[PDB]
């Protein structure tokens, strides 16, 4: 082998192989010929110096120009490319698979990396597959996530983690399930709130709620459809509220695999819940299965008061209306029940800040 | 030699606005992309935004899209970051960074950094 | 949130060995390529190596290819860099980097860095 403009005998690996014309050129003549064309000729003069051989050429030539030229010479190449050819900055793409950067000025939505020779969508940067043809990137991204075996193996744990906990004070989002503990502590803002209804957990004598009888205790106030109360329901009764409104729920899966955060010396460690997964609980523990049912209940704005008996309606009346109810003359228990239910649903809405 | 100096950081109330600046020197400003990266408490670096040599293309991390605006004044060799609707999670040291075209290095130098904190 | 913690940097003699680790959390580790970069004193950031999501492919800078070996354990969400026959030029702060599918950058997160000094 030898350089095609000066004849210098040199091995193939020690010269620059022009990807277009395949002329072998020494580093010195390559570097000298292309910098003089930038500083004294025009952009069209940057053909090979040996053979005299538009946008794909510059896209490939930019690679070899970057390694051989000087920084100020490489900048003049982008300047003349912008001011003489493109009227704008060149579209520079970064390969997500091999971290190589390259100019891509073609019409196709699939770019082939000049380094790792792998093809990717120029807008979502994921590796190109035939399923992406004629499909939005979100449809394609959803197709891969819903065909990833290890994502499906997680089961409903992903649904509980996707529905995250947003701090009502500092809006910091946590991609965590609630579990059985409702008293949440935000590390960023120190605000204490209920993860089910986002109401404040008040310190001693901080609660402003009227007729509160636990003012001197750490506590919060919850709407009747908050997980704080609905966690005490049986899974059967929670499913009954769902069935009465034609809301489907899983009982079979599609140690509990729900990810929790254990505080360790090195910060926070992702630990699995690992509690018992009873039959009919979709592979989750008891607390996370009830959390899954209550999330479906909350998402559809189902009212648990529709299943209240008389004693439950009296408790709700004293709790949310601050009045001990009294049966009226001529009322039977059904009429007493309907009156209490009507007044409760009219005056006391469901959780106004519950994530639905 | 490359020198980058950020300014404009400070204490911001939630939902407030703030404009960062970055005076650059020691290289051809127009010849390179410029980027902003940030160090959240207990973290390393998170890419925020990148602007092309003459501002043709502006890229943003998902968490700042629609709230942040990157810009540059090539006549002054200054990079700008307009930050709107700031949240507590935006609290970080914000670094100015000189872009690069080499493999695996979207930027090769980043400055001293200006601290932005968002109260709660 | 995303977290990348490097460990394993220290003082080593020329010709020695050193194994760096990168503990990752806050994102599906197996779905992204991972990389190592470094910054020598007074120099610019230099790419070292990149490994594909499940480790099928590895890429190296010419100065480190063969001496360095990148690997990953997706079951533990950890990225490794085995550095053999360390030279004085390898003295740098080594950063762990997460591959990005966002337009405008090959990586969207870097770690805090670990300092390696070769005599
Ligand atoms: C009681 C519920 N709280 C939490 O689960 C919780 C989780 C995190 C944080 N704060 C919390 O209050 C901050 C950092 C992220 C994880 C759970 C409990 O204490 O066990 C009984
Ligand atoms: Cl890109
Ligand atoms: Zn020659
Ligand atoms: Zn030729
Ligand atoms: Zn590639
Ligand atoms: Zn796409
Ligand atoms: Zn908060
Ligand atoms: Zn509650
Ligand atoms: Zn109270
Ligand atoms: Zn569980």
């Amino acid at each position: 082998q030898e350089c095609a403009v000066c004849g210098w005998a040199l091995p193939h690996n020690r010269m620059q192989a022009l990807t277009s014309c395949e002329c072998t050129i020494c580093p010195d003549c390559f570097r000298q010929h292309f910098t003089i064309a930038l500083k004294e000729k025009h952009i069209t003069d940057m053909v090979c110096p040996a053979c005299g051989r538009l946008l794909s050429y510059f896209s490939t030539l930019d690679i070899q120009l970057r390694e051989s030229l000087e920084p100020d010479a490489y900048a003049l190449f982008h300047k003349k490319l912008t001011e003489g050819v493109l009227m704008r900055d060149p579209k520079f793409l970064w390969c997500a698979q091999c971290s190589f950067g390259f100019i891509y000025e073609r019409e196709q939505l699939e770019a082939t990396c000049p380094q790792c020779h792998q093809t990717f969508c120029v807008r979502c940067k994921r590796q190109w597959e035939e399923q992406h043809r004629g499909r939005s990137c979100e449809d394609f991204q959803n197709w891969k996530r819903m065909n990833d075996p290890e994502y499906q193996a997680q089961g409903l744990a992903m649904y509980l983690q996707e529905n995250g906990i947003d701090c009502p004070k500092c809006k910091f989002s946590y991609a965590l399930a609630r579990g059985g503990c409702m008293h949440f502590h935000c590390t960023q803002c120190r605000h204490q709130f209920c993860s089910g209804c986002y109401n404040a957990f008040y310190a001693k004598n901080k609660c402003p709620e009227p007729n509160c009888r636990v003012k001197k205790s750490l506590h919060g106030h919850h709407p009747r459809d908050c997980l704080f109360y609905l966690r005490d329901w049986t899974a059967l009764r929670l499913q009954k509220l769902l069935q009465d409104n034609n809301v489907m729920f899983n009982t079979e899966p599609p140690g509990c695999r729900v990810i929790e955060q254990k505080e360790v010396p090195n910060g926070l460690r992702d630990e699995a819940c690992g509690k018992e997964t009873p039959a009919g609980y979709a592979g989750l523990c008891q607390a996370h299965y009830k959390e899954y049912l209550v999330s479906l209940i909350n998402a559809h704005s189902l009212d648990p008061a529709t299943l209240y008996e008389v004693e439950e309606l009296e408790t709700a009346t004293e709790r949310y209306l601050h009045v001990r109810p009294q049966p009226l003359a001529g009322e039977d228990p059904p009429a007493y029940q309907a009156r209490l239910l009507q007044k409760l649903t009219e005056e006391v809405p469901l959780g106004q800040s519950i994530p639905r | 030699e490359v020198q980058l100096l950020e300014s404009g950081g400070g204490l911001v109330q939630p939902g407030g606005s703030l404009r960062l600046s970055c005076a650059a020197s020691g290289f051809t400003f127009r010849g390179y992309s410029m980027a902003w990266v940030r160090q959240a408490p207990g973290k390393g670096l998170e890419w925020v935004s990148t602007i092309s040599p003459i501002g043709t293309y502006t890229y943003y991390a998902d968490s700042v899209k629609g709230r942040f605006t990157i810009s540059r004044d090539n006549s002054k060799n200054t990079l700008y970051l307009q930050m709107n609707s700031l949240r507590a999670e935006d609290t970080a040291v914000y670094y100015c960074a000189k872009g690069s075209y080499s493999r695996g290095t979207p930027f090769d130098y980043w400055g001293q950094g200006t601290l932005v904190t968002v109260s709660s």
